[PDB]
């Protein structure tokens, strides 16, 4: 297949205000 | 109808992500992403083509570099995007576009997220990608599941 | 930074008023539009104006067609919208941007106020709204038109 | 109908 | 002394409310506005005196013309605004009636107004506005009724 | 009288101006 | 250049 | 020298504008 | 666009000054004041920029009179304070406005340093407080006034 | 224009 | 290496200072701050006024940074360097007791913080300013 | 006003990055670095004074001595730099302040990536990336310079 | 030349 | 006028 | 090679 699967992503952070 | 619709909104998000991916293309390298990814769980293989098996592994900026010509064509073809009826598998077509391009969002998000804020485009990347998910959420034209790298996110865009 | 995205969405909704116009064409004749107008009370004149420095009278129909050609060809202009990342934006850019986004305005003005019966019946108004919705946000954040060129649409923008 | 194509980014 | 004053603010906010009044004229119109008032509970009726005398039912377009017409004579009259006997008098009504159109653009008015991002330059006319008429009492309370609540809160 | 007091249905609301100030 | 209620209707 | 007179300047009316 | 605002309130304020002003012409001289001042740290030159260039050291009651006239005579410029929608405010028109602010402002500042006994007299402080707190906050809203220009009055206006 | 070098502040 | 470093400091913050005072000059008068404090319980004599001490510092000071000798380095030099920074620390000092109010008035807190912390991590990257000496301002450093 | 402010800085960094590079010029040399550079990718080419137009193609040691020495004229300029108070700013002052600033970047740059080696040699590692900081900070703060240019340090930047 | 014997620091929380 | 590893140092 | 500013 084209897509793969295999602590949170960092960018999230900017949006929690 | 529907058709133009789609077409001229395949043709603008190719065109916001272009030039939004171009505001980093120096900061996405070899060395910084040598694989397609979206976060540890989600790695891409680029592929064309037809009996798709063993597709190829390759860095994220050459797997973009491959996927937006290989979009670019399909967009100057006059048989798929009368500038002449649009052609029956139109929409599975437009489909696989639009599947595609949200990976440039998803490694964008993902892996650079820290040099858009740096460059201050932190909210014109926000507003494609919101404006992008409406637009595929009236049709369909991406599957939950695709849709997978970035659910928190549409989360919060709603 | 700021210039790039002007030009991408100044492109962006260029391709997006050619698309709407386009489901209507039908509707928008010389007898049907004799004049370039929104409403009643808000009527247009043409002028290029280096090619045309008297504003023209003419039918909306060929004012859209006047605008389109005008407004394609500054966007296929490299000294004003760049090819290349190392071609700098002109010094005026940003008021030669404004200026098109002004007169395309216009085109969503003359749609809603003489045509929208045709959009709803073509059931297209979801996306004329969305595409007019999006161009306000635009222009409302990056003050591209003041607001009295925004008359005829007042209404309307108070309730997005 | 024109749907105006900016570019590449790697043309760019 | 206290004549000038009144005198110059009285022309001030004539220019204030005729500024304030035009960025929402073309949105005052004789459907939105059939009559002059300041919601459904107050309406005005123009009349002058002198030309006028039973007054008339119009709609707010044309009240606040009539209105402005007659403010705007007075203020070029030497003989009321260089004082006369009646100075005060005549002060008094004019800024009574100034008064209605505020009343009427915060009520029918005002999302047109927040939407072209003057609404903070309305708030601070009418704050300087209310503050002036009430040192001297220039306006009874019945007549600032309409906006008896903001007032308050001010 | 130039100044006319009306008596409102009960079913009008308060003014949209009011809730700005809130 | 530029020179001196129906649809209104659908949004309300 | 005795121009410390109150013009009064007006501006226009919202009609005549 | 906020130029129709800021020229309401120049015309304005232009009209209190001269009224406050005139309350106290009879006590402004060239006896009393044989120059332009506000306190002895701080003296203006006058100096208009079509009859008059290097700044002349005169009269407070002749720089108000060359000062009152010079920005009278740009209320009454057409093409700087549009009676007109349909003529354009001019590009350089914010700028005009500050310096009109500016030199308006030395007027309270004299009034207030060398002739506030007479202001008292005449029991007309809450007229020129008022005045001068509406016009602080409308200059500083907008910044339409250097912070150095207005060092003459500081202390007076941090507690408002 | 303006070269350097209270009676009414003690009203307030 | 070190002494270049704490002269381009030295001189550098010299400039803010005078940049920062300059802003409220008029301000700081005989009759505002009559005497050199940071506060009634922190008094300098270099008695003078506020308005004099600091006068009489940088017109010091500035002899000193054009003092070829000085500030081209001599075996003294750090000791000196060690006494115009702690001087200078005394007009933070009185700016922030007595004409602090006037500042964010004037819209500069932002800019005398950033000097401030700046400079405050300066003397402590060579602890060139002795504790009690910052006592002052004690409460404000920690914050920083 | 702001302009005071920024003044100061620029000073205040001129003299930072002058200090620095004092450090390390004589690992600096037309053999080492023959021409001006910020890694691989970026070349610098001086030009833009009135004496010099046609980019000239030199090395680092001299782009620097020729930077340096246009930079330092400047601020000794009364018309661009006020020593006085009562001596305003010139017009076109912030655009000027921002040429400086851009190409004292440059030397930030350069020291970064050819000269890291000879800065932790002289223990100046933390001298050098605290003044970068505080420059950095500061010129993001009033977008003194476009991030265009910055991209040589770009990971860097992103780090403090 | 020191010698021993809270207005602005609300401003810092 | 416009046209390597420093960066392990902040690990 | 330092350059300050000026005291007043
Ligand atoms: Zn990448
Ligand atoms: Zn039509
Ligand atoms: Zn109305
Ligand atoms: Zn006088
Ligand atoms: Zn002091
Ligand atoms: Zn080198």
């Amino acid at each position: 297949g084209t897509m793969k699967r295999n602590q949170r992503p960092s960018f999230m952070d900017y949006f929690d205000k | 109808d529907l058709n133009e619709w789609i077409a001229v909104n395949t043709v603008d998000f190719f065109n916001q992500i272009n030039m939004l991916y171009g505001t980093i293309t120096e900061f996405c390298t070899e060395a910084s992403c040598p694989v397609m990814s979206a976060g540890p769980r989600y790695e891409y293989h680029w592929a064309d083509g037809t009996n798709i098996k063993k597709p190829i592994k390759c860095s994220a900026p050459k797997y973009i570099d491959y996927l937006m010509t290989w979009v670019q064509d399909q967009l100057d073809d006059e048989t798929l995007f009368p500038s002449v009826p649009f052609p029956k598998n139109f929409m599975s077509v437009a489909k696989t576009i639009l599947k595609r391009l949200f990976r440039v969002y998803a490694h964008i998000y993902h892996q650079h997220f820290d040099s858009v804020m740096q460059l201050q485009e932190e909210a014109h990347l926000n507003t494609s990608f919101k404006h992008f998910i409406f637009f595929v959420q009236e049709f369909n034209l991406i599957d939950r599941r695709e849709l997978a790298p970035l659910q928190e996110l549409i989360e919060k865009l709603g």
